[PDB]
């Protein structure tokens, strides 16, 4: 498996958007 | 999971995509996610792109056995590519976890499915055939063209899915229909 | 030339050379070998297939066909100028006039960026096998044939399994149909005789076929007149 | 002719009837295939001559695909060879393996040292070449991958050992010939009379040479006994 | 069409069992043989319904020029029993001896 | 990755076995294998966060030009189920000898 | 009746069978009997063999659509074959009569079924297929492996099942894969 | 040179030499080493890749490319101006003009402090092994082979293992195809002849082609008319 | 042709049967060894013949690293070297190691003068050389680091002794065969009845010779007791 | 990648482990 920049931005964003 | 049909419609207007889920006793609990296309220039390997084609969510359509089985008829003039040149990626993902007896291997999310339209194909092949039909000589282009169908074939097959663009882009990209 | 090459395939030289009973060891296998070296030695034009095909140059430089050995001419599609061999050091690379060419193995090297250019050039007729295909003019096959035959007779007087007198007179004989061969393809047939001298007598010279392909140079030269 | 008459020329001129003889018909066969490649290499090989086709045998292999070297990936590509070891050729004639058929086929015969380097020329990749490695087995070579579903070929040559030559035979018509003695010995009929004088001088002194011939702990043989 | 496949599945083991009694078989050939199965499958599968039968005439012209290009393919037999000229077996039958206005007659 | 790691594993394994076997190897190979498992480390290190999707499509598409170059390195095969022309499974079933105002039915 | 799913899981684990009977008004009677499996070494030219590799009556089971459609996912450890250098033959047998007035040659009591693992197949070709980039060649490595694998497809089609075996001890009898791991693994 | 240089691999030679029961214990490794020999020996320019590549010069010295075997010009950079060749003997010695160059090893010596230089050079086709690659000519390649079974057999009558006459013969088919090799890849083609007749003829002599990369050597020279 | 059948032919025409004779088969197997090398080498030194592939053997190395002289730092860079020591080739036919593929690879078999300077030139740096040297081990040297990971070879040439090259060959299809008798000998049948012939004329005279046969703290030969 | 939305409860419940 490997994660791009923009996985890492969808994944932050989506932590954040809830919490 | 699995496709039905998945092809290009005759009449070069519609992309058809027909997805069911497998019936086995032990994926009951599974059920249709979403529908990804991607083209030639947007394909990653892992999963769907970003910035697809068409991203389609299956609860929309359906207001429990009605979301196992998905038909859609894509209007590809409404999608913005041509119909003709281009290499259509259908992903394909299962909202569901199948029960602890499931053979090891049968539990996969995902699926996809490479389309491509045919005419240009068979109006290539009629006129190398045309072509046959004078003085009985087969000319190499026609068996350039069987050999690398053949190439591409065979990295759809093995899931090898960049080298085929790269075939696809460098050998069929000019086409007429 | 005054005869036509009328084409036959690679063993109708292997049933005249086995008639010798020093020379059945030899093969097909052998005969292309020696027979590739028998065309390129004589070098006549006459055995190649003229072919013209046209190519693409991306920048300064084109895709080749595969089965070139030698390019008669390379002209602009477009305008039909010809281009002429480039004698430039420096032909692509920058610093901080006509068009010419250029060509080493696959790649041909012109002074154009991007234009589509014709090429007329020469090939090896082939068979339904993928072989070299030869005349069937008996002075072309007697000399094939004395060809191999001296080279077969070279190799065992190496050993010392041919007397001397036996290979000088091979060489002899072979040296003779050599000369023969050359006189017979490349003596001009009464057309090329009439091209020759519609080429020849000149009033006024003409001296630019190199521009168009050659096309007008056995034109003959009309004076009106006054 | 065959083995078995030359054999018993040999011993008749010789006269080695009874079986309580020294030299049996197996030192004579040994004796009569050594000097036929003798008498052939001193006839055909000073300067080249005719052969005729009584010196010639056609020796029968099946092939089989084999690595080059091992199962490896970077090993290089495969090759066919026979499945038995083949006999050396002697190099004076016109060697040849041909696909069932003598007046049929390119297969080429070749010097392993030659065999190294070959099919390079682009209008030499379909030829099959032929070499004996020195494993002892004959091996197959060409660039064209059609080659390895060959299965069969038929081996023309004159082989240095006429025995081995001769226990490999194609079968013929009516079958397999069992017994080596029932086969056609390979020699021309004007080198018989050589062969045969040859091999009975080998035998005529030891003949009648002495043995030691008491039983008594001792070497006899300065005795002349 | 059922005939295809069985030329085909012909040409193929030909020329398979020439690769086991030789060890070469032409390209020229083989590239007959690749068009050959190429069509086999063409008109076998999902790319039937593109066909009239103005392609069919084509389709059908052009795999016989293939016909008795090599030894591997052959020129198909078909069931026929019609001929450039055929036989009249047609019985001459006159009424009593009569003839109409113009001509003779039977029953 | 998972897959880079196979496939440089192979790649480096080969090279050795031929190193053993013969005792050299062209070094245009080693330099595919030197941008192989370099590239291999580069993306399973601390230098994989300066990857965009378009950085990805690159890197993919240029390590592909060393999927056949050499006899180390080969075609990954993924685990697919797909074909360029695809079989249709589904079934016809009208109701009734019906059709609507156009067009044939079924349930 | 027909074949809904053959092939061997990509995996190597499972040769997975689903064969159900047709859908129309005359196969009502008839049922499924058994389910005989059978490999290039044990076969026979007529019918399955007096010894086969696997056999499974359907009727020891559930006693009427669980009859007409049958599925199996045999492990081919436990058949204790390779499944790569292994050709499988799966014989289904019917178990009633059709009702008169179908056409003839629809009422075939017996169906076969073959099954080869194409991945090695695959791999073999994906070691000619940069041939078909280089031009001034033919891709001789890339036609012959297109050639023996149509070999084996058109011998099986036109039911030349004998000839299918020659060529399949031919070209792929040593084919080689990765053993499937018997400790399963994670993932999803 | 009429025919294309199309480049085979140097066993293509050793397929031919082995023929010959003599030359049996050939290699690969002696078959490099005589080969790089006859193509100094026979110096042909068509043989060599034609390279251009850009250094910097310090002072008065700048870094040869590594595959460089001659140089065809060095000209400026920033000019394109061609340099010649310096007949000084204090080029940058000081004490208490038009530029110029002089190459020995891995550096060129200009009369030039700090500037770029362009150098048009010639090179070897190598392998994908780091090794020559012939042209396949079977007049180049029948020229490499008897170079070869001369030098071997030269040896070998230096042992007494090989006749004298053996030897005389190999000698003299070697300088005959010798001959013939050199003949065939250097008489001009059409389009060779094409530039050395516009070079040729000039009303007007042009003589300063020096200057620029040769670019207009062959280029024709136009009269108005009048 | 085997061991067996040239020591026994050569037995027999001397008749040497009784196991109390004084010339046993070893004497013969000696004999037939240095004949060989004899006559090989007055036939193939004058003048440059084809050898055929009967004279020819392939012993089977292992290779290891060895230093040059010691394991110093500045001793120069180290050599493979065969396990055990390898015997001399004659100088007549065409030596070759390779990579248990005759037909691929290129490892130069060279001089052990030559070999002292090989390499320098930049297109030869990836060849690996090989030669004997007096240490009577099979050196190897290479400027391609990669040399080094070289584990095995097989080494077909014209060796000068065929029981020691014999003792050493690459193990059978079928497995090691350990009676040297059992094994084949390395000459051409063409060279077999002069090798014969010379042994037997070697040990004729000796077979009928006398012996100091008494004993009597006396020398009696000169009595031709 | 087209991340569903139970992984992104997975990475969550993974994130919430070193709670």
């Amino acid at each position: 498996m490997f994660f791009t920049q923009e996985d890492y931005r969808k994944i932050e964003k989506w932590l954040l958007a809830n919490s | 999971m699995h496709f039905n049909e998945l092809r290009i419609s005759q009449d070069n207007r519609f992309l058809i995509i027909d997805v069911s889920v497998d019936n086995q006793d032990y994926f009951e609990d599974v059920l249709l996610d979403s529908i990804v296309i991607d083209t030639q220039d947007t394909f990653v390997m892992n999963g769907p792109s970003d910035n697809p084609l068409y991203i389609y969510n299956v609860e929309d359509a359906y207001d429990t056995q009605q979301m196992k089985n998905v038909r859609l008829e894509l209007n590809i003039q409404d999608l913005k590519v041509s119909p003709c040149s281009t290499m259509f990626f259908v992903y394909v993902k299962s909202k569901g976890t199948p029960s602890t007896d499931t053979p090891c291997g049968f539990d996969k999310d995902q699926i996809l499915g490479t389309v491509i339209n045919l005419q240009p194909i068979y109006k290539q092949t009629l006129k190398y055939l045309k072509e046959v039909e004078c003085d009985c000589n087969i000319p190499k282009g026609f068996i350039d063209m069987i050999l690398k169908l053949k190439a591409i074939e065979l990295c759809v097959r093995t899931g090898n899915y960049p080298q085929a663009i790269k075939y696809w882009n460098k050998f069929f990209i000019k086409n007429n229909c | 030339m005054v005869n036509n090459i009328n084409w036959v395939k690679l063993p109708v030289i292997l049933d005249r050379l086995l008639r010798h009973p020093l020379l059945t060891d030899l093969n097909l296998e052998t005969a292309i070998q020696y027979t590739l070296d028998f065309i390129s030695a004589m070098g006549l034009p006459n055995v190649y297939v003229d072919k013209i095909e046209t190519i693409d140059i991306k920048e300064y430089r084109g895709e080749l066909p595969c089965d070139l050995i030698s390019i008669n001419q390379v002209r602009l599609h477009k305008n039909g100028i010809a281009l002429r061999a480039m004698t430039d050091n420096f032909n692509a690379y920058p610093t901080h006039g006509e068009p010419s060419f250029k060509t080493q193995g696959r790649v041909i090297f012109t002074s154009i960026k991007h234009e589509k250019v014709d090429i007329s050039y020469k090939a090896i007729m082939l068979d339904d096998e993928g072989l070299p295909l030869i005349p069937d003019n008996p002075i072309f096959l007697k000399t094939l044939e004395l060809y191999i035959k001296k080279e077969w007779f070279t190799i065992l007087f190496d050993m010392g399994k041919i007397s001397p007198a036996v290979l000088n007179n091979t060489q002899q004989e072979y040296a003779f149909k050599a000369g023969q061969c050359n006189n017979e393809f490349v003596i001009p047939s009464v057309s090329e005789m009439e091209a020759i001298t519609n080429m020849w007598n000149q009033l006024i010279p003409r001296v630019t076929e190199f521009r168009r392909g050659f096309k007008n140079l056995g034109d003959k030269e009309y004076i009106r007149v006054h | 002719m065959t083995y078995n008459e030359l054999i018993y020329m040999v011993l008749d001129e010789l006269k080695l009837s009874s079986d309580d003889s020294y030299y049996t018909p197996d030192h004579v066969i040994f004796l009569l295939v050594k000097y036929r490649s003798f008498l052939l290499k001193q006839r055909y090989s000073d300067i080249k001559k005719q052969i005729p086709d009584s010196d010639y045998q056609s020796i029968c292999l099946d092939l089989i695909e084999v690595p080059a070297i091992s199962g490896e990936p970077c090993e290089g590509s495969s090759y066919l060879r026979s499945k038995n070891k083949v006999p050396t050729t002697m190099m004076i004639g016109n060697p040849r393996v041909y696909p069932m058929d003598f007046y049929q086929g390119e297969i080429t015969y070749i010097s392993r040292d030659r065999m190294r380097y070959v099919g390079y020329n682009k209008f030499l990749r379909n030829i099959i070449y032929c070499s004996k490695a020195p494993d002892g087995y004959l091996y197959f070579k060409s660039w064209n991958p059609q080659f390895l579903h060959l299965e069969k070929v038929s081996f023309n040559a004159i082989f240095e050992d006429a025995k081995e030559a001769s226990e490999m035979a194609c079968p013929e018509e009516n079958g397999t010939i069992c017994k080596l003695e029932d086969k056609e010995f390979p020699i021309e009929d004007a080198l018989v009379p050589p062969l045969i004088e040859l091999v009975v001088k080998e035998l005529r002194g030891p003949e009648y040479s002495p043995k030691d011939e008491d039983n008594n702990a001792k070497d006899d043989l300065p005795d002349a006994r | 069409m059922d005939k295809m496949l069985e030329i085909s599945e012909e040409a193929i083991t030909r020329y398979f069992t020439t690769l086991s009694q030789f060890g070469y078989k032409k390209y020229s050939d083989v590239d007959k043989i690749i068009v050959l199965f190429f069509m086999e499958e063409m008109l076998a599968g999902e790319m039937s319904y593109y066909v009239t039968q103005d392609d069919y005439r084509n389709i059908v012209n052009a795999l016989y020029c293939l016909a008795g290009s090599t030894c591997m393919i052959d020129f198909p037999m078909f069931e026929s029993y019609d001929t450039l000229v055929h036989s009249n077996n047609r019985t001459f039958v006159p009424r009593i001896t009569e003839d109409s206005i113009l001509r003779s007659t039977e029953d």
